[PDB]
């Protein structure tokens, strides 16, 4: 193979004008970052870029924005020719014009809005019958290069004269538009996204090799998360990337119409989806359909179920269809789809993390003018319980904000507001806050799965304890090597023990960080917090949640709390704990970790080799500790030079890290009445942590040292008789 | 490429039933009829989902010529009202008429769910219907009804009786022998790597039925392919067969193919014969011959025991301080008979819902029954007994064990074994005669033993020849195998973390022993031994006052 | 003698955040057209029974002077298979006929109470025909489909879903100021005694 050839993947660089090939790549065809490239894509058509370089991207395959690879008439997972273009030249003249519907509802000075900017000091190369796309002003308008003077391809430097021939264009049939949902449009979904993509990448790009092949592709997969997670978005976006047919079955649309009609629509569409392949059947809302069959009484929805089955066994046509469905609740799907040739694939769309928030803000953002003082990562950051489309209505609504108060004289009589005002409208942090304070979360309740920001720098002193963890979670994912070369399987899990207030919950989150594996924490009350009937099947559910998030670490915290509710419901959480432990194959890397205040009434099953065999004591911090546990909280807080942290240590030795950190937030809370009361530099010096600690707190008495000591060298033993 | 018996593993006894009910009368139905005695009716296969019970349907049918009509559930319930019950009909009318036949009814527990689940009419009356044209056979005309189910239960028990569906078979989930043959059968058509250990995939792969090894291997193809494909040429509608002999399945693609394996059918009661042996367990020499003496013989010998008047007993109770290898030696004498073995541990009996928990017991006994020889082990008492004192549910299924072993004949190859860490609040009503009156009792391991129970953990390891065993145990007094698992265990590991440290090759030595003896600790303490040594001669007046 | 917001009292805070979520999309519809920007679509107002739900919704009406179809819930599910659902398209249609306006669905519950209790076929149908409905707005009409119920948690949780009713407000029990202030506009007509 010539280096000319290679694959279209997606952008990293989010730029129209650009492209971005490997530097090992880059060298080979004596072409650099700086240079521009002229594309060579099907249907024999062309575009003009700036090639740059990316270290994520392998060599073989070349990042392209949507709108390129539109204009190429591509998708990704084809193959284009790429080979230099010296031969462009600074640009004279340049004839772009405005889609309709991509500008119906505004009218003015598109130029110095959209126009201007975005070929200011740009020096893009453009080419004649492109497409490219600028946001500005709330929305998103495409223009068509109708002309150039150096034509057809040429660059826009500074000099260049930009013209507007006078109306907007109609849409071609063959153009797509960027408007439509696409894989740029959904974030948060990396790692989910990437696994659908390649469950039908193949079967629908190249459907004749699948064919060729005889190896059986997926039939059904099924889509679940709470609701808002952007499982109807991934759908309508793979549909769209892929190219593919698309038939939208709406669950409560089809069950609004009278009975025969629901299954009459139901051979229809896959009927006309089989009649137009490849395609994709979205069943939006499967549970409106196809709830469990003993949760729905009546005869005709159960015949609607039996008719959706019998059409997805009718896949013994194979004729290229992908069958996708969407559910906010598995359970509540009739198991009879989960069979084999149904819907066997599955994915666990759920919340997003602080990271994944960021991306979200940062789509729903593009079209807004934000202000300098605007920190969408604080926004990000202080959202714990939000979803995509609480985002989507977070920005939505500080944009309303700034809109109705700028709003202030407008003119309103006047039917339409021009470009020019949407674009100097900028939204501020400030209305942000103001959306974020009416911000109604849709998924705070939900059992949350990501990688804890807790790290070993935020635990003061167990520097034992830590490199033992990094033994026993660390190693055998690094390094599995070792392990099976040594012949020994490694431990499954860990038991934290010792007094009140000592770390370890920070532990339990600070290794899954270390390992930067997924962590999951259910408490003791919250296990006792759930329906007893629905108890079993939801602790199924976590080991479920935790077995597809691997690597990850499912932490059972406050386990005391439950001994002490034995001595009815607490028993048949705990048996089914340690039947779901010896059910959990070590070979899957999840590992779990359990923790308690009191290991006087662990129930010893679950310290039975295979289970939580692992027994670490964590005691009260020895001096040394004591001081790396007030550095430690004091590290965000503007402490005085004159505070003797160590001194604070000596006194100290009786005390907990719960109140080492209780104690410097007291002589916080000493420094800020200073603050409020008298206006004086705001710091938090040493009188406060002196009258702070006349009054002292001791958490953990003497004669409960001495019994955690007693059971830190006996706890093994409390599997014989106790 | 049809399917035949040669395309279906890990059903190797039950196939051969199948085989036996269906071949005289359908390669022999003139013969039959010459004889006037009765064939059987209904055959009912049941089984978690992707076992294989449509694929061995199909396959009896080709494989014996029969007519073939297949009466798909869903599709049934899906059409209207008569349309339903004239289908039905037609399906029985077809297959009478080109006779010798097969009808497969494919998810019955759709078209016949429990009568009293059902709501409504038209679903009632299509069980009506059913068990018309199931009672219409009574023309004899030499049809086989077949049908398939994952729900025994759900079937309303009416199917169930004599006439309709009076014979069953369980098709259930493959063991490691099994798996590894349908790893094979998938694997038939690919060119394996010689790395491919697919023993080792087998044996890894606990969860897994016939469907989920079908993906696996589908799943293995598709990694390499997308790999090698690289360039290939995709723009050509076809690939050529010259590439497709190129391609190879590495062990690595097997190993990314395992790691999106989401096993089907997990903490379904597997009946297997246990892998685990003598030479596992270090020890215990006596006790040993003593459970082959209970087992190995009466299933062996039955003559002599006939002849000498006496008939066996039924159980054993395992009692003693904890990780002394009760587990391991109900696997072993298992193993040693090669009998099937199935372990419900107390949890496990704790986790049903409570009127499941009653229904579910039956099935285990009924599973142990059907899957004789078997021993039957019950492990884990401990954390039961301590469930209905505090030491509800526990009093419910432990009352329904003892009814279920009283039932059991002892003419029947079930062996039951139970055990415990905790003799003194075990249920007496085990204990009586009949039951668990086979008391053993398993110590901590004699110095001879915990040599025995080292080299048996450090067999498979890396140890140092100036490694010392013998003083390791001597210095060891009172721990537990399950302690010196764990000291191997903690010496591996620092093993392990000079390995990544220096890269010097793997060598359990003598100075990480040496340290994983400083933090060693001994897991049974002296006043419980004392207690267990009492309970060693007592245990047996437990039924009485005590 | 026309409801407005100067005969509700008690719900100061509430009437001003139905008045922000309303207000623009009605006499800002051409701007909504042009900014691409969604507005809310459905605003659900619960608290018990005589707190002023169906008074605010009529008021918002009138003083914003959008086109209002009360839909009441009984009322529709007193009729025949057939008419329920075929009243709830034709309030739908009209109400996006007339843009701007306000489909006010008063006692919600009577319609779509939680799926689990519902039993039925035409009952669970109507739900689903609302559903369609309520997605049926997001072509973006100059259309805001409020609704009144006594019980939150009796609603089918379908309706509470991004796009349907994905804004809410309580509406409580009134505390001592806003009686007072309710006491207010009744005795408004009134000749007080000085003692009073
Ligand atoms: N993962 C996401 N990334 C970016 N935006 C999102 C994401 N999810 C949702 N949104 C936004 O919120 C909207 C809701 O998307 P939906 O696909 O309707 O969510 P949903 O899971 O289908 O909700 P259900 O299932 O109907 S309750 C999208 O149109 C986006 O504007
Ligand atoms: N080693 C430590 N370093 C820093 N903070 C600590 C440390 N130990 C305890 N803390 C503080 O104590 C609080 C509780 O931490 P945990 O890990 O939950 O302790 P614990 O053993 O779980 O005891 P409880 O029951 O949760 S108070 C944290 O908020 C910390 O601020
Ligand atoms: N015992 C087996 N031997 C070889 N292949 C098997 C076996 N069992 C299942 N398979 C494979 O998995 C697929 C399962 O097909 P089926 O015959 O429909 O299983 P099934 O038990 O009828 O599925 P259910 O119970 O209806 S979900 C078969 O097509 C085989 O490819
Ligand atoms: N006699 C033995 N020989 C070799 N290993 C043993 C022996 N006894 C115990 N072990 C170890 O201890 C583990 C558990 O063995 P078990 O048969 O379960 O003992 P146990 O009597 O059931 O005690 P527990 O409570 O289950 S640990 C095994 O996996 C071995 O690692
Ligand atoms: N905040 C209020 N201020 C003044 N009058 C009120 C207020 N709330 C209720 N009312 C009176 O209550 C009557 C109307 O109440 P409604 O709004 O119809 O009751 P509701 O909130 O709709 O409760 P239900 O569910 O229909 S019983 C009128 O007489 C109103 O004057
Ligand atoms: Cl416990
Ligand atoms: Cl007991
Ligand atoms: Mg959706
Ligand atoms: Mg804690
Ligand atoms: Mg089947
Ligand atoms: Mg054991
Ligand atoms: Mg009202």
């Amino acid at each position: 193979n010539r280096p000319n050839r290679l694959i279209v993947d997606e952008a990293i660089n989010e730029d129209n004008s650009v492209v971005s090939l490997s530097q090992p790549k880059m060298d080979e065809l004596q072409l650099f970052r700086g240079d521009t490239v002229l594309l060579k894509g099907k249907k024999r058509r062309e575009a003009v870029c700036i090639v740059l370089s990316d270290d994520t991207c392998s060599d073989e395959k070349i990042r392209m924005n949507r709108v390129v690879r539109n204009n190429l008439r591509v998708r990704l997972g084809d193959v284009i020719s790429i080979q230099p273009c010296p031969d462009v030249k600074y640009g004279k003249r340049i004839h772009v014009l405005p889609i309709d519907d991509t500008v119906e509802g505004i009218t003015g000075n598109l130029f110095e809005v959209y126009l201007k900017p975005y070929f200011l000091e740009a020096y893009r190369p453009i080419r004649k019958g492109d497409i490219f796309l600028v946001r500005g002003g709330m929305r998103a308008v495409e223009f068509k290069v109708v002309e150039t003077d150096p034509s057809p391809y040429c660059i826009v430097a500074p000099d260049t004269v930009i013209h507007c021939e006078g109306e907007p264009i109609k849409r071609e049939d063959e153009e797509e538009s960027l408007n439509e949902v696409g894989y740029d449009d959904i974030g948060g979904c990396r790692k989910q996204l990437a696994q659908i993509k390649e469950m039908v990448e193949l079967p629908l790009r190249h459907p004749a090799l699948f064919k060729a092949i005889g190896v059986k592709p997926p039939r059904g997969i099924l889509l679940y998360g709470p609701p808002g997670t952007g499982k109807t978005l991934i759908a309508r976006a793979v549909a769209n990337e892929t190219g593919a047919f698309f038939f939208l079955i709406n669950g409560p649309e089809i069950m609004s119409k009278l009975a025969g009609e629901s299954e009459s629509n139901l051979r229809k569409a896959f009927e006309e989806a089989e009649k137009n392949a490849p395609a994709i059947i979205f069943i939006d809302e499967l549970d409106a359909i196809a709830p469990k069959r003993e949760k729905t009484h009546g005869e005709v929805e159960r015949r609607i179920v039996s008719q959706l089955l019998t059409l997805m066994d009718g896949l013994k046509q194979r004729a290229h269809v992908i069958v996708m469905a969407a559910t906010n609740r598995p359970n509540s799907i009739d198991p009879a789809l989960r069979r084999f040739g149904r819907f066997d694939r599955e994915v666990d769309i759920g919340i997003p993390d602080a990271t994944g928030r960021l991306e979200i803000l940062q789509i729903h953002t593009k079209n807004m003018k934000l202000a300098d003082d605007v920190d969408l990562e604080q926004v990000a950051n202080e959202t714990h319980g939000h979803v995509g489309a609480d985002l989507a209505a977070l920005c939505s609504e500080a944009a309303l904000q700034a809109i109705r108060k700028k709003m202030d004289l407008i003119d309103l009589e006047d039917e339409t507001i021009d470009a020019e005002v949407m674009n100097s409208l900028a939204v501020t942090m400030d209305d942000f806050r103001w959306a974020l304070s009416q911000s109604n979360p849709s998924a705070l309740r939900e059992t949350v799965v990501e990688v804890p920001q807790v790290t070993w720098e935020d635990i003061g002193g167990l520097e034992d304890v830590k490199r033992e963890l990094q033994e026993l979670v660390q190693y055998p994912v690094e390094h599995p090597d070792k392990f099976l070369k040594f012949g020994m399987t490694p431990s499954k899990g860990v038991l934290f023990y010792g007094p009140p207030g000592c770390g370890k919950t920070l532990l339990a989150k600070a290794i899954a960080n270390e390992c930067q594996a997924n962590f999951i924490s259910i408490k003791g009350p919250e296990l006792l917090t759930m329906w007893f009937g629905e108890s079993e099947a939801n602790v199924r559910e976590i080991f479920d949640k935790a077995r597809q998030a691997a690597p990850c670490v499912l932490f059972f915290d406050e386990l005391d709390s439950i001994a002490k509710a034995r001595g009815g419901a607490a028993d048949r959480v705990i048996n089914q704990i340690l039947t779901e432990m010896d059910g959990m194959s070590t070979k899957k890397n999840v590992f779990i970790i359990g923790a308690t205040n009191r290991p006087d009434i662990i129930d010893p099953a679950i310290l039975r080799p295979g289970r939580l065999d692992q027994l670490i004591y964590i005691p009260l911090p020895d001096e040394k500790s004591r001081v790396a546990i007030l550095k430690a909280n004091l590290r965000k807080s503007p402490v005085a030079k004159d505070v003797d942290l160590e001194f604070l240590a000596k006194m100290t030795n009786g005390f907990s890290g719960a109140d080492l950190t209780e104690i410097c937030q007291r002589a916080c809370k000493l420094a800020i009445r200073e603050s409020i009361e008298s206006e004086i530099r705001p710091e938090i010096r040493r009188d406060h942590f002196e009258e702070a600690m006349r009054f002292a707190r001791r958490s953990v008495s003497d004669n409960d040292i001495r019994k955690y000591e007693m059971f830190a060298q006996t706890l093994q033993q409390s599997r014989g008789f106790g | 490429n049809e399917v035949g018996y040669d395309d279906i593993g890990g059903c190797r006894k039950q196939l051969a039933q199948i085989k036996e009910m269906v071949e005289l009368p359908l390669r022999h139905p003139a013969l039959f009829k010459a004889i006037g005695v009765k064939p059987p009716r209904g055959i009912l296969l049941y089984g978690p989902p992707g076992t294989g019970k449509t694929l061995i349907a199909r396959a009896v049918a080709n494989e014996t010529g029969a007519f073939f009509f297949l009466i798909n559930g869903p599709e049934i319930m899906s059409k209207l009202a008569g349309e339903s019950e004239s289908n039905l009909r037609k399906a029985f009318e077809e297959a009478e008429k080109n006779a010798p036949a097969i009808i497969f009814i494919d998810e019955l527990d759709a078209i016949a769910p429990k009568r009293e689940k059902t709501h409504g009419e038209v679903e009632r009356r299509i069980v009506s219907q059913l068990l018309t044209l199931m009672d219409g056979l009574k023309q004899r005309a030499h049809v086989i009804v077949m049908a398939a189910t994952n729900r025994p239960n759900s079937i309303d028990p009416a199917l169930r009786r004599f006439g309709r569906f009076d014979r069953e078979v369980d098709i259930g989930i493959p063991d490691a022998t099994g798996r590894l043959e349908i790893l094979q059968i998938h694997t038939k058509n690919m060119k394996l790597a010689d790395d491919v250990d697919l023993e080792q995939v087998a044996n890894e792969t606990h969860g897994h039925v016939g469907a989920d090894l079908a993906a696996l291997c589908s799943e293995a193809a598709l990694q390499a392919i997308r790999k090698k494909m690289d360039l290939i040429d995709l723009e050509d509608e076809t690939i050529d067969a010259e590439v497709m002999n190129s391609l190879a399945v590495t062990m690595d693609d097997f190993r990314w193919a395992l790691s999106q394996s989401n096993p089907s059918a997990l903490r379904e009661t597997v009946v297997e014969v246990p892998q685990v042996t003598w030479e596992d367990i270090g020890g215990l020499e006596d006790v040993k011959r003593e459970l082959q003496e209970l087992v190995q013989y009466p299933v062996e010998h039955p003559d002599k025991f006939l002849k000498f008047g006496m008939t066996p007993s039924k159980g054993v109770l395992f009692y003693g301080p904890p990780g002394c290898g009760k587990t391991l030696l109900a696997k072993a004498i298992a193993n040693e008979c090669q009998a099937n073995f199935i372990s419900i541990k107390g949890p496990e009996l704790l986790t049903m819902w409570f009127g499941e928990s009653e229904a579910n017991v039956r099935e285990i006994f009924d599973k142990a029954r059907q899957a004789a020889p078997c021993v039957l082990f019950f492990d884990e008492l401990d954390s039961i007994a301590k469930a209905r004192g505090g030491n509800g549910a526990a009093d419910r299924v432990i009352n329904q064990i003892l009814t279920e072993m009283d039932g059991m004949s002892t003419k029947k190859n079930v062996f039951i074994i139970g055990a415990t860490n905790r003799p003194d609040i075990i249920d007496p009503a085990i204990l009586r005669p009949g039951r668990l009156d086979q008391l053993i009792y398993i110590p901590l391991p004699d110095e001879k033993s915990r040599v025995a129970i080292l080299k048996a953990n450090l067999r498979k390891s890396p140890v140092a020849k100036d490694v010392d065993l013998e003083f390791l145990a001597k210095m060891t007094n009172g721990f537990s195998g399950a302690d010196l698992t764990e000291i191997c265990q903690r010496a591996c590991k620092l093993a392990i973390r000079e390995s990544i440290e220096s890269e010097i090759r793997p060598e359990i030595r003598r100075d990480h022993f040496e340290e994983a003896m400083r933090f060693a600790r001994r897991s049974v303490s002296d006043n419980d031994i004392r207690k267990y040594e009492m309970f060693a001669q007592t245990l047996q007046q437990s039924r009485g006052f005590g």
